[PDB]
């Protein structure tokens, strides 16, 4: 069924699962035409597919050429996502295939269920969590590879860097959602927080800075403060 | 004109014959139904005065044999039987019609209702849906489940309707997942019409049979089947023009005949609103939309 706070430890058990987020698949800029009408121009996008236990991120880049000459792009994008997820599963050895795929928006259920009819033992599930994965494009290295791509391409990352050497997957996931929620609520402040200190750097093979245990607690506290802040500024509290 | 005689009516019962019905009181001198129009299937059905639980009944075609009803006090129901020797069957039926012990099937001459509800229903196809081959007539009741209901218990007492499932490998071609899911024309026309039903008359006959079992017995699996078969047509972008026109006529008479007080349970709000207002065929069911909107505007 659906995925919520009562079964949240399930994400970190030993059944392979993937989250699929389609919020950045179809991306547009809206602008005025010479005649004073409005038109859209698409820009590259991505499917964000993540194993929450391992941190493995299967980032499928959606090049704008996949929309050329297509109609009803918002609907096509859900089916394109499902096709790519199905192709990914099929590419994985059987022992690496997920037992569950959890979609962050309910509109993906039918498209993915249809594309995975071949896989009746794989459960397709929604979630009641409001996960902040749409902010994935605020991670500079991810945004850079999407915007530079000249063709469809799959790029693999670990979204937890080396964190699992020191913390559990539950704590790594919680850190990730806090960081992404902050970037979603106020990207400038979140980024200032993360990079203010010039002595903490991002290793070439990582996405986030190389914080010690102590500095991650400071950082985590500052991100909570930010998410409290903007919540006041937003609601005047 | 043919006759369904009764040995007796030992228990009080409401008797249905097609869309008509009348009450028989316990041990009332009733010996059956006469003047039944030849040329159409028929259904004779029962609801006991004591136990409204279990509506039940028999689909039959008078051209296929000489049938009578005998109450069975062990199984507790009115059973349809077959008389082998036609000579003796005629000796009894005449004797009773002389003593005027029968209700007359009450067809109005302006009324084509029964015809319009059973146009495509054939007894040979009923017997494939209801598997009990040693009888030329077919028993149905309220509680019988469908083959698909047994997949989601007794297989012998099931309704073997054609399984329709929009999220199945049969409904969806590899590589056209989106196309086939949003426009069901492949499943309707290639899989079902050409592959399984052979023609639209057999498709419409199953649809009509499913509605009648829903309406007369409150059979829930039949109601699901009727809606499924409507939805598959309405959700197909490419449907022969003559099927659409006939569909509109079929549904119009079904909606016309439906008891107003049963609409809440027999009509699926989602299917009808989708079909009339959202689907590829939203503009193709003029008669049906007009009657639905004037008779059941609540549902919409
Ligand atoms: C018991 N012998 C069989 C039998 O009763 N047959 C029959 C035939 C016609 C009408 C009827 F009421 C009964």
């Amino acid at each position: 069924g659906a995925m919520n706070s009562s079964n949240y430890a399930e994400l970190f058990n030993n059944d392979i699962k993937l989250f699929v987020d389609d919020t950045n698949v179809y991306r547009v800029t809206v602008h005025k035409t010479f005649e004073g009408n409005v038109a859209t121009k698409a820009i590259n996008g991505c499917i964000f597919t993540l194993n929450p236990k391992t941190g493995h991120l299967f980032l499928k880049i959606i090049h704008t050429s996949v929309w050329a000459g297509q109609k009803r792009l918002s609907q096509l994008a859900k089916w394109k996502t499902a096709e790519e997820v199905s192709a990914l599963v099929r590419s994985l050895p059987k022992e690496e295939q997920p037992k569950q795929i959890i979609v962050t928006r309910k509109a993906m259920l039918d498209p993915l269920e249809v594309h995975m009819l071949d896989f009746p033992n794989i459960a397709i599930r929604p979630t009641e969590l409001r996960l902040p994965f749409s902010a994935a494009m605020s991670i500079d290295k991810l945004s850079d590879v999407v915007m530079k791509a000249t063709e469809p391409q799959m790029v693999l990352f670990n979204i937890y860097d080396d964190w699992l050497d020191r913390i559990s997957s539950y704590t790594a996931f919680s850190r990730l959602t806090l960081l992404l929620r902050a970037l979603k609520t106020n990207e400038e402040s979140a980024k200032m927080i993360l990079l203010s200190d010039p002595t903490i750097t991002i290793k070439s093979y990582h996405l986030w800075p190389s914080f010690t245990d102590e500095q991650w607690i400071t950082i985590e506290s500052q991100m909570r403060d930010l998410i409290l802040t903007e919540y006041g500024r937003k609601y005047n509290v | 004109m043919n006759t369904v005689p009764f040995t007796s009516a030992p228990i009080e019962v409401t008797i249905g014959i097609d869309q008509y019905s009348f009450n028989v009181k316990e041990n009332q001198p009733f010996h059956g139904i006469k003047d039944i129009p030849i040329g159409h299937v028929h259904v004779i059905h029962f609801q006991h005065a004591d136990n409204s639980s279990m509506r039940y009944g028999y689909w039959f075609d008078c051209r296929m044999g000489n049938f009578y009803i005998q109450y069975d006090p062990k199984d507790g129901l009115y059973k349809m039987m077959e008389e082998r020797d036609g000579a003796k069957f005629e000796n009894i039926v005449h004797n009773f019609k002389e003593r005027q012990m029968m209700v007359s099937y009450p067809k109005i001459d302006e009324d084509d209702t029964w015809y319009n509800l059973t146009e495509f229903v054939q007894m040979d196809k009923i017997r494939k849906i209801v598997r009990k081959d040693e009888n030329q007539f077919s028993y149905v009741d309220s509680s019988m489940t469908t083959v698909q209901e047994n997949e989601l218990s007794d297989p012998a007492h099931s309704l073997n309707y054609t399984v329709i499932n929009f999220k199945s490998r049969e409904a969806i071609r590899p590589g056209h997942e989106m196309e086939d899911f949003l426009d069901k024309s492949y499943y309707l026309n290639t899989v079902m019409l050409q592959g399984i039903f052979k023609n639209s008359s057999n498709y419409f006959g199953e649809l009509q049979f499913a509605f009648l079992n829903a309406m007369f017995f409150g059979n829930y699996g039949s109601s699901l089947q009727w809606h499924a078969m409507i939805e598959l047509i309405c959700s197909s972008a490419t449907v022969p023009k003559h099927m659409l026109d006939k569909l509109d006529e079929i549904l119009y008479y079904q909606i016309k005949t439906l008891p107003e007080q049963y609409s809440d349970i027999l009509l699926n709000e989602r299917v009808w609103n989708i079909c009339l207002y959202s689907s590829f065929q939203k503009n193709s069911l003029h008669n049906t939309e007009k009657i639905m909107e004037n008779k059941y505007p609540e549902l919409l």
